[PDB]
RNA sequence: GACUCUGGCAUGCUAUUCUUAGAGGGACAAGUGGCGUUCAG
């Protein structure tokens, strides 16, 4: 049983909000995992990138906790990246899954040559930066596949990017900065401004503003 | 059997300590002033609150089990004459120049004071 | 003879001088001094308590807000003023007192407000401090009823309305010389010299103006005709972003912004007293400094310390290796 | 965005900033969509229509959101000249 | 004001502004607030232009009126001078007041007793109330702020240039904001003066409370 | 089952006393007499 706390969770629990993209339209903070669970559901698969055991320092001593790096992904749509340190490995894994569900972002997909069929590749060459780690994504001709390291390959496969050339720079041995740089590059795929998006934006009513009469009763 | 819930307990304690004056002995008058007072989700919670507060006002008026009314009396104090309504108010020459530029140069309450 | 709390703070044993001694409960019970409560149970009991009338406190407030002193007054102060008013009205005829007092007369000078005039030890070009004069230096010292007020606001209102008041000296006083703080943006005067923000518009803009009130009831105040006083030199500077938490110190722009609590420890604020009878038994001549506590590591300082550092303009150049807290 | 066949091949079209024409991101949680009321020109009472301005989070960071909203209000006739 | 003759500043409003001292700004100046000042006088005090104050107040009232649910407006004061006025503003409008301590995590920490999600933020002082500005930056809340001359304009959308250090000026600004919101909605007539006088919105200062209970 | 939701009766509002389906009411131990630490029951 899900008992929502936020107004957004209340609207998602009912049928006032129909799609996730509306919440992405107004850049509202998704503070509950059950919203992503309700919208995407069984289409979300999870893939644990890495488990590192580490020794937490305490005056009691050096005691072990595990740190989970998990990339969750809705295919031909969305990714999320989660990092969680916890006592048990299963608790850390589910916490990283929750934190990756809270960080689900959309990815924009374009065409390499002429626009035939569904989009397959990154629209323009973008860059993601995290702690001296640079990940560059370049559009690729159809049928190439993801040409990258295994971790950005994992992220781009869960993004639904069918094909993308990649170039990395820096200490790519550390997995956290490399995965976060790839995630930042994926975010800047859609944050980029292109000549397609040059129309003046007509402003749709806000979800809190549209359904405020329903939210009076709750 | 039946028992009272703790949320009803704390809400009725708030209602007793806040607005005991307008509360009385009738059930429906207590219910309507209760739905007038607070932020209120549900009908059944309101009716449980009204019944519990009615029973405990049957209780406490037999025997025990003032600051907030004085506080709100101090809070809504209204003077007979507004402190803004002054006969002659001091004004700077630069403030007078600003008023003249803003077209309010025909005032009667201003007195220009030069920096001595 | 209405005794204000200032006489009780100064151990003014003028009980033999007067006979109509009248006091308020809330001008004697609030004193936190131990010696005053000690001597209170020792002093002869001929003082008696009397309550003013609401009409007379109303009238006293009515002309006190016309004098421009009403924000500076306190409730027990109005009790003392209206008690003296009621006593002089009920004993002496009421025709002596005058209401709606006189206007101000402005006469400025070239002297700075910080000129050290009327300080006892200070002498320009003889003024000496003798042990024959240590009992003499109280204030500007010059029949039946009077007051024992030490505050200038009380003397000001009592002398504007017309009562003869006195001091710790047995003789009645003649002139009142003091300073007041005047806002130079809103032109509102406050008799409380301790405050730094004005009550009306709240800016850090109060400046010193000297006031002399004669025995007639006429007041004249001197401004300073000096360009240094009204100078906008060290006033505009770039401010930091407001920080929160338990450790953040703010540049103190309003009189009532909530500062975090950063107090000193007891050992850090002990000052050595040297005339104690058991001081000579101390292994050290001085109270030991506090370095162990967390307040010492946070460099918490007293409000008194660092006063001339605030008076420097921020748009200047300090020493290269010094840091201003 | 739009393929050769003509379908809008895109998840959703993002809003752009009203002042600096930059795309508001999906997790730009400092971004603002503000509505300012319109009034009747004879009585000055609320009409029911409103004008909508969107400001990105960077302009709100820089402190230029106030000047941008004021400039748009002067442009749309909400704020009078001088 | 859209150059509407009904919405212009009148003589009584100007007299009120001069009586409180809203034109008397601070002594320091932030460079982004230089658009709202008139002139620098000789002794250092910055003069706040009252027409810009009126226009920004009308813009703020229009922004508040455009919020359909009156409880979606959150009105917060931290220091004492605004406190009563904020409560009184709620009595004028129905907006949700926070007087006293603003608990951090009010707008971001969802599992809390005092967690609330507004739609418009109105702030007495940007310097004192920096924490709700940060939370509003986190949760997409537009900000109204009663800004002085020395007030940072980070994360505010409508800055009202006025003196906010004195109790009379703060109470006057809140009272005219409430009056303009009620006039803009239409529940009170613009021709008749409002029956609530602005002295209801001022700070009480308990020693002055003792002095006023004395003269009764 | 001291957890969550919820029914009986509407000649009331909504496209409406006989069929509908949204909302708003109505029930809360509310009142009475006994047993009761005179309060929990
Ligand atoms: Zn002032």
């Amino acid at each position: 049983e899900w008992m929502p706390v936020t107004k957004l969770g209340r609207l998602v629990k009912d049928m006032k909000i129909k799609s996730l993209e509306e919440i992405y339209l107004f850049s509202l903070p998704i503070k509950e995992s059950e919203i992503i669970d309700f919208f995407l559901g069984a289409s979300l698969k999870d893939e644990v990138l890495k488990i590192m055991p580490v020794q937490k320092q305490t005056r009691a001593g050096q005691r072990t906790r595990f740190k989970a790096f998990v990339a969750i992904g809705d295919y031909n749509g969305h990714v999320g990246l989660g990092v969680k340190c916890s006592k048990e490995v299963a608790t850390a894994i589910r916490g990283a899954i929750i934190l990756a569900k809270l960080s689900i972002v959309p990815v924009r997909r374009g065409y390499w040559g002429n626009k035939i069929g569904k989009p397959h590749t990154v629209p323009c060459k973008v860059t993601g930066r995290c702690g001296s780690v640079l990940v560059r994504l370049i559009p690729a001709p159809r049928g190439t596949g993801i040409v990258s390291a295994p971790v950005p390959k994992k992220l781009l496969m869960m993004a639904g990017i069918d094909d993308c050339y990649t170039s990395a720079r820096g200490c790519t041995a550390t997995l956290g900065n490399f995965a976060k740089a790839t995630f930042d590059a994926i975010s800047k795929t859609y944050s980029y401004l292109t000549p397609d998006l040059w129309k003046e934006t007509v402003f749709t009513k806000s979800p809190y503003q549209e359904f405020t009469d329903h939210l009076v009763k709750t | 059997g039946r028992v009272r819930t703790k949320t009803v307990k704390k809400a009725a304690r708030v209602i007793i300590e806040k607005y005991y004056t307008r509360l009385g002995n009738d059930f429906h008058t207590n219910k309507r002033v209760c739905e007038e007072i607070a932020i209120i989700p549900s009908k059944k919670l309101r009716n449980k609150i009204a019944g519990y507060v009615t029973h405990l006002m049957k209780r406490i008026q037999r025997g025990p089990v003032l600051q907030e009314e004085e506080r709100e009396r101090r809070d809504n104090y209204v003077p007979e004459v507004s402190a803004l309504d002054q006969e002659i108010i001091e004004v700077d020459p630069d403030t007078k120049e600003m008023l003249k530029l803003l077209d309010f140069g025909s005032l009667s309450n201003l007195q220009v004071t030069q920096p001595t | 003879v209405v005794a204000d709390a200032g006489a009780f703070l100064r151990h003014a044993a003028l009980q033999d001088i007067g006979k109509n001694i009248y006091t308020i409960r809330e001008v004697v019970t609030e004193i936190r001094d131990k010696a005053t409560r000690r001597r209170l149970a020792v002093l002869p009991y001929e003082l008696r308590f009397k309550e003013p009338l609401p009409e007379y406190v109303r009238l006293v407030t009515e002309f006190s807000k016309k004098t421009g002193d009403y924000p500076s007054l306190s409730a027990t102060d109005i009790q003392v003023l209206a008690l003296t008013y009621q006593l002089e009205a009920e004993f002496v005829g009421v025709s002596h007192l005058k209401q709606e007092p006189q206007k101000v007369k402005v006469s400025s000078s070239i002297q700075h407000p910080e000129t050290p005039l009327h300080i006892s030890g200070f002498h320009l070009p003889g003024g000496w401090i003798t042990p024959s004069n240590i009992k003499q230096i109280q204030q500007e010292l010059e029949v039946r009823v009077g007051c024992l007020t030490t505050d200038f606001a009380m003397q000001n209102v009592l002398l504007q309305m017309g009562l003869h008041v006195l001091a710790v000296n047995g003789m009645l006083i003649r002139e009142a010389r003091s300073y007041i703080l005047r806002c130079h943006g809103c032109f509102k005067t406050t008799s409380d010299m301790s405050r730094v923000f004005c009550s009306h518009c709240g800016n850090k803009t109060l400046k010193k103006v000297s006031v002399t009130v004669s025995d007639d009831g006429t007041l004249h105040m001197h401004f300073s005709r000096n360009p240094k006083v009204l100078n906008p030199r060290g006033l505009r500077y770039s401010l930091p972003t407001p920080k929160g938490g338990k450790y953040a110190i703010n540049p103190h722009l309003t009189e009532d912004q909530r500062f975090p609590q950063l107090r000193l420890s007891q050992k850090a604020r002990q000052k050595t007293n040297v005339f104690a009878p058991d001081y000579i038994a101390g292994v050290s001549p001085f109270v030991e400094n506090d370095i162990s506590s967390r307040s010492a590591t946070l460099q918490v300082r007293d409000s008194t310390l660092g006063a001339g550092r605030r008076r420097l303009n921020p748009n200047a150049s300090r020493k290269k290796f010094v840091k201003k807290r | 965005m739009q393929n050769d066949a003509g379908e809008f091949v895109d998840l959703y079209v993002p809003r752009k900033c009203s002042a600096s024409n930059r795309i508001i991101g999906a997790k730009d949680h400092a971004s603002i969509q503000m509505n300012v009321a319109e009034v009747d020109k004879v009585t000055g009472r609320f009409n029911g229509q409103f004008k909508t301005y969107a400001i990105c989070g960077a302009i709100r960071r820089m402190g230029e959101s106030d000047d941008s909203i004021l400039r748009l209000a002067k442009a749309d006739g909400i704020v009078s000249k001088n | 004001s859209g150059a509407l003759d009904v919405l212009q500043m009148k003589e009584e409003d100007v007299l009120k502004f001069l009586a409180a001292g809203t034109h008397l700004g601070g002594t320091n100046l932030d460079f982004q607030m230089e658009q709202y000042i008139y002139k620098r006088k000789s002794d250092g005090i910055y003069i706040i232009n009252l027409k810009r104050t009126w226009e920004k107040l009308l813009l703020a009232a229009r922004a508040i009126v455009a919020i359909e649910n009156p409880a979606d407006v959150s009105v917060i004061s931290s220091r004492n001078t605004g406190q009563r006025a904020v409560l009184k503003f709620a009595a004028a409008t129905g907006a949700t007041p926070i007087a006293g301590r603003f608990t951090p995590g009010t707008f971001t920490n969802q599992i809390q007793a005092a967690f609330r999600e507004p739609r418009l933020l109105v702030v007495t002082d940007p310097r004192a109330d920096h924490q709700p500005l940060t939370e509003a930056s986190y949760v997409n809340l537009p900000t109204i702020a009663l800004c002085n001359t020395d007030s940072p304009l980070r994360y505010v959308d409508i800055a009202i240039p006025c003196n906010n250090k004195g109790a009379h000026s703060v109470g006057l600004m809140w009272w005219m904001l409430a009056r303009e919101v009620l006039r803009m909605r239409g529940t009170i007539s613009r021709e008749h003066p409002w029956e609530v006088m602005p002295d209801l919105y001022f700070y009480r200062d308990p020693e002055e409370i003792e002095k006023e209970e004395q003269a009764a």
